[PDB]
């Protein structure tokens, strides 16, 4: 069960080094990211996976609002409201736990 | 991936590219 993360990061490691905006806005690699991010936060709404959300997190957690993170938002709305209490309280503890800018992580 | 754009760059125009 821990295969899934480790090629999530190997897969994701070779697409977003820096940040977003390091390839020019409305170009086929910048218009790419943005399908993927897509892609990614809207399978991750629907399966409410901890390890997922904080990679992207993170991704996110570097440039302030680079992936669009009005999306993010909206879809901890969708998370927050779906999902069983103790599931939510995982992802909680997951992402709490992540926390040790750094700063930034929890911030957004 | 950038590493692949400067690998490029410095032997694509023949420059030290500081």
């Amino acid at each position: 069960l821990e295969e899934l993360r480790r090629v999530l990061e190997q897969l994701i490691v070779a697409h977003f080094p820096m940040q977003s905006r390091e390839f020019p806005p409305g170009t086929p690699r910048f218009n790419n990211y943005v399908d993927c991010m897509k892609k990614f936060l809207d399978a991750l709404e629907l399966s409410q996976s901890p390890m997922l959300l904080e990679l992207m997190t993170e991704v996110l957690c570097r440039e302030q609002q680079h992936v669009m993170e009005e999306l993010f938002q909206s879809s901890f709305r969708r998370i927050a409201r779906r999902g069983s209490c103790v599931t939510q309280v995982g992802l909680l503890e997951s992402v709490y736990e992540m926390f040790r800018t750094r700063q930034s992580f929890v911030d957004r | 991936n950038p590493a692949e754009n400067f690998r490029v760059l410095v032997k694509q125009k023949k420059a030290s590219f500081e």
